[PDB]
């Protein structure tokens, strides 16, 4: 390729690398989130368990 | 943030490695060395592991696998030239004799 | 200090009689006062000689392999399992290599250090059997595999050699990355990669919830590339192709030894390890598609390496099913099943070396063999139906325990897919006898008489398979033993 | 005496992977594989048998139209066996396997192309 | 009167002590 | 060969060659019986499933159809063979190799010659 | 009776008549090697029992400290 | 280097010496040591005869086999010898040096 | 538990006899014809003679297992496996010894090409059959059976006829080895229940209902192949049609009984309850079998494939008595089962004969034989009334007490059953009249030859058996009635 | 023909065992293994046929 498609796909690149680190910060904001939602159905899945262990 | 980042370069390096062996059906030279990215993108995960664990472990098995990748590239590229020399061409047309 | 090397006498043995047959055979092989002689009968000999003698070493220092155990922990681990493993592999290598001499002298393959080759990847999976660390498996495993891959294309002169040699290489490193892949998943996740710690951070947790991601994919790419290693669907397509184009006695060599060494790794990496069902899933799957494929493509085959390679991968599969249930009779049956495979592959691969001296290369070319050689047709004939399972021949066990393991597991799918495939091996088996004993052939091929080395290991290999079921208790109670030395 | 070989003789002409005419000999009843191989144009080790459960295309042989009308049709299992023999997998309307062709009186005169040898034998 | 291959006489005497060898060695176990 | 095939000798499977037969670049197909003191020249060709009588001469280039009695100097046509005179000729071809299996086993794998030239060079110093 | 000594002499006789025969030899083609593979098979097959009883005694062991591990469980 | 001898299984006989020394070990040879270390030798000999004849190498052949039976007979013997010593293997002899001395 | 009886004659020898009979020809030269000959002749007569003096010591008092001796498999002991007979299984060893010197004796002319591995191949096959036979194991019973398979297989590819014998041998084997597989799979549901696989131990466990119709079905799956039963059926007439006539003798006269000798020792008295609600699916399956089978065997063309035929309208009657759980219904269809085996062998023996010398077996070819073999046809004639169950032959005296049988329970399926007898009576004298009566054809045929001294000596025991036991079966149900009783009885205790 | 019929018959024992030696040796060949130690072993003259004899 020529030199200057060469440094744009460079250029790309690195706005790519920089919109994936906007994503790692997104990932990172939602955690309490996850875990408020994963406590919620292992709750819901716990409180099933011992209805059905009643019987 | 560090460490992803990190691990995100040897993603892309064993991604390309990936992607070179899905492109490049007609180019057996190609295959292999996508084969050699994925086996940088594995030693360099070892490195920074080893040093994000703060455990020698990781470089120890670096330098290990650097030997293995040596040889098995030099054997590669014989069985290479060895097949170009009874063909005498490298095109996927002429390797395919055996099948079924 | 020197006392401590006593847990490594076999290995160092055969490691320093490897170098001494390397230099003998180069000195040797370029002189010109001999007129340079072939060498490949002379090396064998002394080769096959240094594999009894290290078979000998490590049969009877049985407790010492186990000595100065601290010291040596953190390289390698040796019990009664590995002890057994390494006896087997080493048995299966002596035979392979006195199967080898009358396609050194007659071919002329002059080659010695296609002897060397096979010693050292036997030094390999040694290590592979003893490997205690994914570090240790991962350099033996390459070892073997980087032989594996320059005996393949020996015959550096043929198409089909260097054929299946760069398709060897090619899919062996692939499959090598994606294991070692793996491994560092694994390390980065746990900190980890001696087997006991990580036996010590997996057990107890397997999937509860917050399940580590990365140990999954680890546990997920190091399995992928013990299936490619033992020939499991769908990495199976090299072995075909590469069986087939290998010089016979280096697909003798691969359909037996490479498999008892993984399948030992397979078995001290998950079974002493500690995960959810999801890799005895992923071997079931395997197992099933396994057997399934392995049937019709031998069902479709017209020549008898291709057969014969098809039909290992559907007894693969036969024996991954025993890996699946996880249970000790499982492991006990999976040795068993390898065991006699092993031997029945040896006895089919003697004969099919016999017939190589006149290049049998079809099913059809065995027609009117059963007047041309009777006892050899009825040796092939009882090999065949050993191969099909029907009693009370020897390969009968794998069939009876593939279907005890499913009615008890609960597994009715498997069971059908067990009959159905049994029932397609027996039509494709009994097909080859049809052809020596049924068929009358216009023209005949006339064969060679084997040699002496062939046809004694043919006489005990068909009296083992005729009459194991007879006397069979030696193998179940040191298959049980080596099931219980895995956990206690 | 009243029966004579060359009452069964079937004269040939074969044209070598150079493209040099050999005229060839064959005996009626028996295969085209047999004639080529009595002079060596095709190696009779690389096809032993005149089987169709014993060939990978190493008998094939190329014929032109005006004497493929007088053969009988190819049968499936030889075009299988053409197509997946050929290197790049496509069958050739013009490709007849030797082993198949029995030759006739009615063949007498017939030109058969013999292509170059694929690799036969398995280490 | 006398066998001149040195090489033999010395390979005919490692049989004989791989023969004698062996008897003594289950003899004495 | 006068025909131009190859003129090897071929016989082939389960076939009788009676005493006194002089063959000469001629083909025999399995299963057939020559008589004795025949005579098949160069490029005679014997299909499968014949026989010829005792005393037969076959010239060069000439043929013996299958499933055929043939017999005389030169050799002609006298009958057609019974299918069960055709099973006959395998049989005649085992029995004769059982018979020289007898044979066989009067000769162990080395003469004693060797012995009577020892002493034969001994008494001579 | 039935002993080891006697069923590993007849199987090393039939392995070298069988391996005669494998090669289209004589059956009695080398009588001594008859002889050396009578005494052989009854020298395996004299080891092979006895290295059966040891197993057996060993997995005896092995079997006990399994059930004294899971019986640890139930305290 | 810190080395430790300590085995997975323990002795099942008298431990004359835990880690008894190269030489220790070589002068505590038997003569059944003796006996499996030529016999190891004298096979590996007829073998490497035997198997060099063809390519005309029976002299060096004999050499070459030699020298591997030299090597795994003495190896064999310093196992033997070394595990009595150590209590691995049955050892009444060792055991009547070790009373009386 | 060391079970070993005291008797001098046991079931051991027996077995061993045509072991030993094998083991000996496998070294003597194929120069030796008349040696070879005479010793498998000798060893077969041996083991005929060992199983007539086992009846002799037969008591036809008790319901237990006699001759009980033990084969241990392991020094652990836990698998321990048991061979004896009873009533219902004594006469069906001595068919079998009795067949396999026939068999040996019909191709005695064409040794010199046939060799040792003719002899050897039926004595290892009389070997597994009498072992099949005398076994008190269901494990064992599944080895030894699925073991017959190789000597078949072989009998059939190597000394069939025509290229028919392949796919003929094929589908024999690969049907076979479904049905066995089937079997294979209920013997592990057993064994995970019980922890044993014994049969006088399964005799005293209880199965569960849905248990024992799943268990049920297994073992009709594979005992319905081997009857046959229809749909199933249609590998016996290549198989049959395409063996030599030794080999036609004993796939029909032995092999066929393993179905319903499994039917009669496994299925009908373990599963007592599945037996009852599958009575009418039995009966459903028997009586379509009977009257289709028949109708197709008048349509039939060769020789061979009428008898052959015949074979599946019989076993399917058998089938009927057995499951009317009676004396007459039980005690008939193991008389029919002993009468077929003679009376189909003989048949199969006279064409035979008449293939040996035309080597044809189209009917339209032959046609007035009565004017040159006459010996041959006396003899053809006899064996066919005994095909139409004749009062006076042996078949009779099977078919009138299954219909006995049959009647008690269900008259329907004893009136369908019936219909057998105009069925079996017109294609039996059809072939009769077509090959024996009218003219000669003598551009087909010219060239003839009666019966030779051992085709005549052959016949002479079958006609023995067959008036013996058609006159008198009193010597027969004597020694059956205890047996029989008691497998009525199981399961109930009123 | 008559020469060499003649040549092969009046050989005496030790000529007979050396050219047994030599056949069994250059029956068969590895061309590939002698190309790669950069040798060509040649038929020796005894075991060569004089050109007057062949079919060609
Ligand atoms: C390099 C080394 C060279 C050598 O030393 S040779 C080695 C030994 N080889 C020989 O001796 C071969 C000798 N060749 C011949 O004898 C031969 O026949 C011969 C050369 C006369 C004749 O062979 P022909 O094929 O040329 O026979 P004709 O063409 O003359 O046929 C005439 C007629 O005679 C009859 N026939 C011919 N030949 C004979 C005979 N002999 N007898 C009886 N009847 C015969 C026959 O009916 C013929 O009619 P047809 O069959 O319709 O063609
Ligand atoms: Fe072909």
């Amino acid at each position: 390729v020529k030199v200057l498609t060469y440094f744009g796909m460079t250029l790309a690149a690195f706005a790519f690398w920089q919109s994936m680190d906007k994503v790692h910060v997104w990932i990172a904001l939602h955690q309490d989130e996850k875990q408020e939602r994963m406590e919620k159905e292992a709750e819901v899945r716990r409180v099933r368990a011992e209805l059905l262990r009643k019987a | 943030m560090d460490l992803i980042k990190y691990f995100t370069f040897s993603m892309i390096i064993f991604i390309l490695g990936i992607w070179g062996i899905l492109l490049n059906r007609r180019n057996i030279l190609i295959m292999l060395m996508s084969i050699e990215l994925m086996l940088l993108a594995v030693n360099l995960n070892f490195l920074v592991f080893s040093v994000s664990l703060d455990d020698m472990m990781g470089q120890v098995f670096a330098l290990l696998v650097l030997t293995v990748a040596a040889a098995e590239s030099a054997i590669g590229l014989a069985i290479f030239v060895i097949t170009f020399r009874v063909r005498g061409t490298i095109a996927v047309e002429f390797i395919n004799s055996i099948q079924g | 200090m020197f006392n401590l090397f006593l847990a490594v006498f076999p290995e160092i043995f055969i490691i320093n009689a490897t170098f001494i047959l390397l230099i003998h055979g180069v000195v040797f092989s370029t002189s010109k006062k001999y007129d340079y002689p072939p060498l490949a009968s002379n090396v064998g000999w002394l080769g096959l000689l240094s594999v009894l003698i290290t078979l000998l070493l490590l049969a009877a220092g049985a407790p010492l392999l186990t000595i100065a155990h601290l010291f040596w922990n953190n390289l390698f681990r040796r019990d009664n399992f590995t002890y057994f493993c390494q006896i087997f592999l080493l048995l299966s290598t002596a035979g392979t290599i006195s199967m080898c001499f009358d396609f050194f002298d007659q071919e002329r393959f002059d080659a010695f250090e296609f002897i060397v080759l096979i010693l050292l990847s036997t030094c390999g999976m040694l290590f592979m059997i003893s490997a205690y660390d994914l570090i240790a498996m991962y350099l033996a495993i390459e070892l073997q595999s980087l032989c594996f891959y320059v005996i393949a294309a020996s015959k550096r002169k043929s198409e089909f050699s260097t054929e299946a040699g760069l398709k060897y290489l090619i899919l062996g490193a692939f499959s090598s990355g994606i294991l070692l892949f793996g491994c560092s998943m694994i390390y980065g996740s746990t900190g980890a990669t001696h087997f006991d710690q990580l036996a010590k951070i997996l057990t107890g947790y397997e999937i509860t919830g917050a399940r580590s991601s990365g140990i999954f994919m680890g546990i997920l790419f190091i399995a992928v590339g013990f299936l490619f290693k033992i020939t499991a669907v769908p990495f199976h397509m090299w072995a075909p192709d590469i069986y087939e184009g290998s010089p016979t006695p280096v697909t003798a060599f691969l359909s037996i030894a490479p498999k008892i060494s993984i399948f030992a790794n397979i078995l001290r990496v998950f079974i002493y390890g500690s995960y959810g069902a999801t890799l005895q899933q992923i071997f079931f799957f395997c197992s099933i598609a396994s057997m399934i494929l392995g049937a019709l493509a031998a069902m479709a085959q017209t020549k008898v390496k291709r057969l014969l390679a098809y039909s290992s991968i559907g007894h693969v599969g036969y024996i991954c099913i025993g890996f699946s249930c996880g249970t000790i009779e499982g492991i006990q049956s999976l040795l068993i099943g390898i065991f006699i495979y092993a031997l029945m592959t040896m006895d089919a691969f003697a004969i099919v070396l016999a017939l190589r001296q006149t290049r049998v290369k079809y099913i059809a070319d065995l027609g009117a063999l059963a007047k041309t050689n009777p006892i050899l047709a009825i040796t092939f004939s009882i090999t065949m139906f050993s191969y099909a399972g029907i009693p009370p021949l020897a390969g009968f066990c794998s069939k009876f325990y593939l279907f005890f393991a499913a009615l008890g597991c609960g597994a009715y799918f498997l069971a059908l897919v067990g009959v159905v495939t049994s029932v397609i091996g027996c039509f494709y088996y009994i097909r080859l006898v049809k052809r020596m004993f049924f068929d009358t052939p216009r023209t005949w091929i006339l064969y060679e008489p084997m040699d002496r080395n062939k046809s004694l290991l043919l006489a005990m290999t068909s009296f083992f398979i005729t009459l194991f079921l007879l006397y069979p208790s030696p193998l179940f109670s040191v298959t049980h033993q080596m099931a219980l030395s895995l956990y206690l | 005496g009243s029966k004579k070989v060359s009452d069964r003789i079937v004269k040939l002409s074969a044209i070598d992977p150079d493209g040099y005419k050999q005229d060839i000999i064959g005996l009626s009843g028996q295969t085209l594989l047999r004639a080529l191989t009595h002079t060596g144009l095709i190696d009779p080790a690389s096809h032993r048998l005149d089987d169709i459960e014993a060939c990978s295309a190493e008998c094939e042989v190329q014929i032109a139209e005006e004497w493929l009308e007088k053969l009988p049709p190819r049968t499936y299992d030889e075009e299988y066996v053409l197509k997946r023999s050929s290197r790049s997998r496509i069958l050739n309307k013009h490709s007849r396997l030797g082993c198949q062709v029995v030759l006739t009186q009615e063949l007498q005169g017939m030109v058969v192309a013999v292509p170059e040898a694929k690799p036969w034998d398995i280490p | 009167k006398v066998s001149e291959d040195k090489n033999r006489n010395y390979a005919v005497v490692a049989g004989v002590v791989a023969i004698v060898g062996s008897i003594g060695w289950y003899l004495k176990a | 060969s006068p025909t131009g095939l190859p003129a090897q000798t071929l016989i082939d499977r389960y076939v009788t060659v009676g005493a006194y037969s002089l063959l000469r670049s001629c083909t025999i197909e399995p299963e057939c019986i020559i008589g004795q003191h025949s005579i098949l020249m160069e490029g005679s060709l014997v299909e499968t499933r014949s026989i010829l009588e005792a005393g037969s001469v076959l010239p060069p280039g000439r043929r013996i159809p299958s499933g055929e009695l043939w017999g005389g100097n030169p050799a002609r046509f006298i009958r057609t063979l019974t299918n069960e005179e055709t099973l006959e000729i395998p049989k005649l071809a085992v029995a004769i190799n059982h018979l020289s299996g007898d044979y066989f086993s009067e000769f162990l794998p080395y003469s004693t010659i060797y012995l009577e030239v020892e002493k034969f060079k001994k008494s001579l110093g | 009776p039935i002993s080891a000594t006697m069923v590993g002499a007849l199987l090393g006789l039939g392995t070298q008549m069988y391996s005669n025969a494998l090669r289209k030899l004589p059956y009695m083609r080398h009588p001594w090697e008859h002889v050396v593979g009578m005494g052989l098979g009854a020298v395996f097959a004299n080891q092979l029992v006895k290295w059966d009883v040891k197993l057996k005694e060993d997995l005896d062991v092995m079997l006990a400290k399994a059930r004294a591990a899971n019986e640890r469980r139930y305290f | 280097m810190n080395t430790d001898i300590t085995a997975l299984e323990k002795a099942q006989y008298p431990v004359v010496d835990r880690n008894p020394a190269f030489t220790k070990v070589v002068g505590n040879f038997s003569t059944l040591d003796y006996l499996r270390f030529s016999t190891i030798t004298g096979i590996s000999v007829t073998v490497g005869y035997l198997s060099g004849i063809k390519p005309g190498i029976k002299g060096p052949s004999m050499v070459t086999g030699g020298l591997i039976g030299l090597m795994g007979g003495f190896m064999y013997a310093y196992q033997n010898s070394a595990g009595r010593l150590m209590g691995f293997f049955p050892n009444d002899g060792e055991v009547a040096s070790y009373q009386k001395r | 538990l060391e079970h070993f009886c005291e008797c001098y004659f046991n079931l051991s020898g027996l077995i061993l006899c045509p072991v030993l009979g094998s083991i000996i020809l496998l070294f003597i030269p194929n120069s030796r014809i008349r040696l070879i000959r005479l010793i498998g002749l000798c060893a077969s007569l041996i083991t005929f003679l060992y199983s007539l003096v086992l009846w002799i010591q037969f008591d036809s008092s008790t319901a237990k297992f006699q001759f009980v001796e033990s084969l241990r498999w392991l020094p652990y002991e836990n698998i321990n496996f048991y061979l004896g007979i009873d009533g219902i299984s004594l006469f069906f060893v001595i068919l079998t010894t009795f067949l396999i010197p026939i068999c040996i004796l019909v191709g005695w002319s064409g040794m010199r090409s046939y060799g040792k591995e003719y002899i050897i191949a039926f004595l290892i096959c009389e070997f597994l059959m009498i072992a099949v036979f005398c076994m008190l194991d269901l494990l064992l019973f599944y080895v030894f059976f699925e073991s017959v398979l190789i000597p078949m297989f072989i009998i059939i590819g190597v000394w069939g006829s025509r290229q028919r014998k392949i796919k003929a041998a094929y589908q024999f084997f690969l049907y076979t080895l479904l049905g066995s597989l089937f079997m294979l799979l209920a013997i592990l549901l057993i064994l995970f229940q019980t922890g044993t696989t014994d049969l006088q131990i399964l005799l005293t466990t209880e199965f569960s209902e849905r248990r024992q119709i799943f268990l049920w079905i297994a073992f009709f799956a594979s005992f319905a192949v081997k009857v046959p039963m229809v749909p199933v059926h249609i590998w016996l007439p290549e198989a049959h049609v395409e063996a030599p006539t030794a080999g036609s003798v004993i796939l029909a006269g032995i092999l066929l009984k393993f179905g319903t000798y499994g039917f009669l020792r496994f299925s009908i008295p373990m599963f007592p309850e599945a037996t009852l609600c599958f009575t009418p699916f039995i009966y459903t399956l028997s009586a379509i079998a009977i009257i289709y089978t028949s109708l197709t065997t008048l349509r039939q063309i060769d020789l061979k494939k009428i008898i052959a035929y015949s074979s599946v309208a019989h076993m399917n009657l058998v089938t009927i008595g057995m499951f009317s759980l009676n004396i007459q219904g039980i005690g008939g269809s193991i008389l029919l089962m002993l009468s077929h085996g003679l009376v189909s062998s003989a048949l199969f023996l006279c064409v035979g004969v008449l293939y040996d010398r035309h080597k044809t077996r189209l009917v339209r070819y032959y046609g007035g034989l009565v004017s040159t073999m006459p010996n041959f046809s006396t003899i053809f004639f006899f064996f066919t009334l005994a095909n139409m169950s004749l009062p006076g032959t042996s078949s009779f005296i099977g078919e009138f007490l299954i219909l006995v049988g049959a009647f008690q329970r269900n008259s329907l399926v004893a009136t369908l059953a019936a219909l057998g007898m105009i069925l079996g009576a017109a294609y039996s004298l059809w072939l009769y009249n077509r090959v024996v009566s009218g003219n000669l054809k003598p551009d087909f045929l010219h060239k003839f030859s009666d019966l030779n001294g051992r085709e005549v000596f052959i016949f002479i025991p079958f006609l023995v058996g067959l008036v013996w036991m058609g006159v008198y079966p009193k010597v027969f149900l004597d020694c059956m009635h205890t047996s029989v009783s008691n497998l009525v009885q199981h399961g109930k205790f009123h | 023909l008559a020469q060499i019929h003649a040549s092969e018959n009046s050989k005496s024992f030790e000529q007979i065992e050396v050219e047994r030696a030599l056949r069994k040796k250059y029956a068969r060949k590895d061309e590939d293994y002698d190309s790669m130690l950069g040798i060509t072993r040649e038929t020796p003259p005894e075991l060569i046929l004089p050109d007057n004899v062949l079919p060609g």
